[PDB]
């Protein structure tokens, strides 16, 4: 089910119109909360001691109305951005006037448009409102994908529609936001109400728009084709458009007068629910991540702390991670014992990190499968889990599977192994210090022994987001440096955001690591050609691994593995967003380091502009060992 | 409250937004309740000049759903309404002339419809809105003909010429004043000075030249064009604000009346020099309407809800 509204510019009587709307089907309504065209003067008598009312009364509806049922509307008279001084001024005052009514009836949200270059003021004005009192009002920017201008019959002799195509002009709507949201320095209160038009712009200006706040889309009763029985339905490509707006999550609402005059007002929104009901339902991964969208968490210390047992419970329903373990499991024990020593050679097997045991379970499920015989020890650190994993090995293992309780680093081993088996992977495949980890438990491998996983690289992509830029900039926290937020990794369901160019490799770790000097420390530099303008506000973080041979796992995008929602994505941000023109390239340096204690990353842009080298020293984050 | 006939409200609303002389001498009125629980519109008609805007001493009266941006008289009985309601619509006036009854409304618009002049002929109307668009109307037919989106901000004013049913006038917040003639396959023509001012607000064509017109700015300047010249022949500095009307007297050579925000009417003569000012009003003017019985008898409105009649020299 969709959730719509009505735009209305005339209501006679609010208690009538509301009724009407509602029997329509609509969630909400967009209302003006003076008269529309009821100009008032501020300053010069006469006009100005004009007896009262100025509006109507609250009283009219209850507040539970006001607060769920009512977005307020900007009176579109008033110019606080006009030439004439005069007009400024009583503009500055009947707009403070208004929204204050609006914050005074605690109204959800408030619509304002953005329907020219120059809009200083205006935002000078709703940035003074926003720090001025005690109230949580939505602030939509109504604002077109193609500007008025822009969308003009050519039917002017002396002034004809300047035929000559431009890149960036089609874009000065976007343009008109970004100016916008940047003087109100990214006010988390300031969202966009995008108005779609009958003709959609190139499909370029249209992606500007991704990565935006959009909390509305605005479609024009003038947009909607009729089809053979008379009905309101939409073109292909603007269905397009719904299902990406869908996907996103927005409100949607019908503005203009009904123009299909045969049937009734709650058929525009019929099809939309039509539209909306037509989509295609979450895969296994949508079902598991549906509520984590733009979520960011805390990196994880994996060897500092230790898992909870709620933890543990819900990565082991992952669908793929496991039976593509056991696969890993089962090729490689054919390809080490041939057929005539099926029952003489018998595999020793160590679960490094063993955890809740299921890839434990997944070798016993392996060895069984390739009819192979197999000695397992399951080591673990979380003292905690080592009590699930003895629990289960008294009660079913058996002799088979020894447990061990303790670090890996530190395990003194009664004899090699022929395979170690072990996921100490994080988003960015060696955040979770897995490089570390399997290097200081190599030594009780055997000289032809097989680590599962094999090899892991991790990847990058810039990407744009003021969403994304808004809630690592809310992270900021008391006793602590300011800037903070902005020098560490975030694991999260990334949606709200556009990439600007492919995923790269960057760091590849590689096991066993017979390398004479054993150094994990890394510098990389990534050149990621964009083909838009933006704005840079972070990057990206995925993995691949190589289990064994050709058996994988992924989160980069291009090569994600079907249903695994173990991993989300990683974002690094930047503490000063970049802005980047179509045709550039940003460049990107990332760093591993280290000491004796800790691992960290640190990373700077140094094209098209420089950033400040991001996290020296490991000052906002590091991993300890 | 002497009689208020069949049909007519038993109350106006505070916000008188037209006013216009009948060729018989009968006065039309148009209001709208711009505040308050209600935000509707009536029409009104007072055969008593001087009985306005007394509800009781009415001829006939009618309410309209939303409010009246503006109006027209249609002949003699016919009234063409702009509603806020996205409606144009035409109310035709009783054969005895005491009720005022809907013929059609029409939702057309996607916004307020802010401005509307009949055309020379009197078959056919231009309307225009804050929906950006311009349409043209068959009256008989109660149908569009035409709609024109020229515009790239809410039209403010549209007046027909004279004497041309092809001709009219319209400007807008995009700043152009256009000149139209829907002869042409491109019928818009960007009319101005040399330098673009401040936004036009205002248009009245000439009585007798159907080649001049006046034009009002936000700014309170009043200018003279000729269209034949594309040059400002004559400016002057009329008002302290907006300038919201221009309304010519029917005099051999002609009067101007000028309205504004400033709640001050002033009547200029061809050379735009004052020859007379009121501060009557202690709200916005609105409209002003010359007497076709008395020529030197001129009447405004505004939203301090006073009907006053003036005497011009
Ligand atoms: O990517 C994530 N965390 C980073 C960890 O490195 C993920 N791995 C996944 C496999 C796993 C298995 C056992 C114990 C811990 C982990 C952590 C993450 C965080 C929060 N929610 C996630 N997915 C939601 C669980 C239902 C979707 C993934
Ligand atoms: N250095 C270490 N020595 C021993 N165990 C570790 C070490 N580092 C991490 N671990 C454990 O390895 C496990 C990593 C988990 N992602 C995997 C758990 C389990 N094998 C599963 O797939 O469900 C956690 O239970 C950690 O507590």
């Amino acid at each position: 089910r969709v959730s719509s509204g009505r735009d209305l510019n005339c209501v006679p009587e609010i208690a009538d119109t509301l009724g009407a709307v509602a029997k329509q089907g609509f969630d909400f309504l967009c209302m003006p909360v003076f008269h529309p065209r009821f100009k008032r003067e501020f300053i010069q008598e006469p006009a100005k001691n004009r007896p009262g009312p100025q509006t109507r009364s609250d009283l009219l509806l209850s507040g539970r109305d006001w607060n769920t049922l009512i977005v307020g509307k900007l009176s579109p008279w008033i110019r606080p951005d006009s030439k004439v001084e005069k007009i400024r001024r009583n503009s500055e005052a009947a707009m403070l006037q208004e929204l204050n009514f609006g914050a005074y009836l605690g109204l959800p949200a408030f619509l304002l448009p953005l329907n020219q270059e120059d809009n200083t003021n205006l935002a000078r004005v709703l940035t003074n409102h926003i720090h001025t009192g005690h109230h949580s009002s939505m602030f939509w920017m109504r604002v077109p994908l193609v500007a008025p201008e822009d969308l003009r019959d050519d039917i002017i002799e002396n002034a004809p529609t300047t035929h000559t195509e431009e890149y960036s002009g089609e874009e000065k709507t976007w343009m008109w936001w970004h100016n916008f949201r940047t003087l109100c320095d990214y006010s988390k209160r300031i969202a966009v109400a995008l108005e779609i038009g009958a003709d959609l712009p190139s499909n370029h200006v249209i992606d500007r728009w991704l990565g935006e706040p959009i909390k509305a889309a605005i479609l024009p009763t003038s947009i909607f084709l009729t089809n053979k029985k008379g009905f309101p339905v939409l073109s292909k490509m603007h269905q397009r458009l719904i299902f990406r707006l869908l996907k996103l999550e927005v409100q949607f609402i019908i503005t203009g007068t009904n123009h299909h005059s045969e049937k009734e007002f709650c058929s525009y929104l019929q099809y939309l629910e039509y539209l909306s009901q037509n989509r295609p339902p979450p895969n296994a991964y949508e079902l598991f991540a549906k509520g984590y969208e733009d979520y960011l968490q805390s990196p994880l210390q994996p060897l500092m702390d230790n898992l909870e047992s709620q933890t543990y419970e819900v990565f082991e329903k992952d669908p793929i991670k496991y039976s593509q373990y056991q696969q890993a499991i089962y090729k490689c024990l054919l390809d080490r014992v041939p057929e005539e020593e099926k029952d003489t050679n018998v595999q020793v097997l160590m679960v490094l990190g063993a955890g809740r045991g299921p890839l434990v379970n997944a070798s016993l499920r392996a060895a069984k499968q390739a009819d192979r015989r197999i000695k397992l020890y399951a080591v673990e650190k979380n003292p905690n889990a080592v009590v699930t994993l003895e629990n289960w090995q008294f009660e079913e293992w058996g002799s088979q599977v020894t447990v061990v309780s303790s670090d890996m680093r530190e395990w003194v081993a009664p004899e090699k192994a022929d395979i170690i088996v072990s996921e100490l992977l994080g988003s960015f495949a060696d955040n979770e210090l897995s490089p570390e980890c399997l290097d200081g438990a190599q030594h009780f491998l055997k000289d032809d022994g097989v680590s599962i996983p094999g090899e892991y690289t991790s990847f990058l992509a810039p990407i744009s987001s003021s969403k994304l830029y808004n809630e690592v900039r809310a992270c900021r926290e008391k006793d602590r440096d300011p800037e903070a937020q902005f020098e560490m990794p975030y694991v999260v369901r990334l949606h709200n955001f556009h990439q600007l160019s492919a995923p790269q490799p960057c760091f590849t770790f590689s096991h066993p690591n017979r390398d004479p000097m054993i150094d994990n420390n890394r510098y990389c530099t990534l050149e990621f050609p964009v083909e838009v303008n933006t704005v840079l506000h972070g990057f990206a973080g995925y993995f691949e691994t190589v289990l064994y041979q050709d058996i994988t796992l992924s989160i980069r995008p291009e090569t994600h593995s079907p249903g695994m929602f173990s991993w989300f994505p990683i974002l690094f941000p930047i503490k000063q967003p970049i802005t980047v023109r179509e045709g550039q390239t940003i460049c990107v340096r990332f760093w591993r380091c280290s000491n004796s204690k800790k691992v960290w990353y640190e990373w700077a842009v140094t094209a098209p502009v420089c950033s400040a080298i991001h996290n020296p020293t490991g000052r906002s984050y590091t991993i300890g060992l | 409250e002497w009689n208020l006939p069949p049909n007519a409200p038993a109350c106006m609303e505070r916000q008188l937004e037209a006013a216009r002389y009948r060729s018989d001498g009968a006065l039309l009125l148009g209001a709208s309740s711009l505040s308050g629980r209600c935000w509707a519109g009536s029409l009104w008609l007072f055969k008593d000049p001087c009985a306005a805007p007394n509800e009781g001493f009415c001829s006939a009266g009618v309410q309209t759903e939303a409010g009246v941006a503006d109006l027209t008289w249609v002949g003699e009985r016919g009234i063409l309404v702009a509603s806020d309601s996205g409606a144009v619509e035409l109310w035709e006036l009783d054969e005895n002339e005491t009720l005022i009854v809907s013929k059609f409304c029409k939702y057309e618009h996607d916004d307020i419809v802010s401005t509307v002049s009949v055309l020379s002929s009197g078959t056919q109307a231009v309307s225009g809105s804050k929906d950006i668009c311009i349409k043209v109307w068959d009256l008989a037919q109660q149908v569009v003909l035409s709609s024109y989106r020229a515009h790239a901000a809410q039209v403010t004013c549209v007046a027909a010429s004279p004497h041309k049913d092809s001709v009219f006038l319209s400007c807008s917040e995009d700043n152009r004043i256009l000149l139209w003639d829907t002869r042409c396959p491109k019928p818009a023509s960007q009319i101005g000075c040399s330098a673009p001012g401040y936004l036009p607000t205002s248009l009245a064509w000439h009585p007798q030249q159907s080649e001049v017109f006046v034009f009002g700015d936000e700014n309170g300047t009043v200018s003279l064009v000729d269209t034949k010249s594309t040059s400002c022949v004559l400016s002057s500095a009329v008002h302290s604000q907006c300038v919201t009307g221009l309304v010519f007297s029917p005099h051999s050579v002609p009067f101007l009346a000028s309205l504004s925000e400033d709640c001050s009417l002033a009547v200029l003569d061809s050379s735009l020099s004052e020859l007379f000012r009121s501060q009557a009003h202690r709200d916005f003017v609105r409209d002003a309407t010359w007497s076709p019985l008395n020529h030197s008898l001129l009447t405004t409105v505004g939203w301090d809800h006073q009907v006053v009649h003036h005497v011009v020299p």
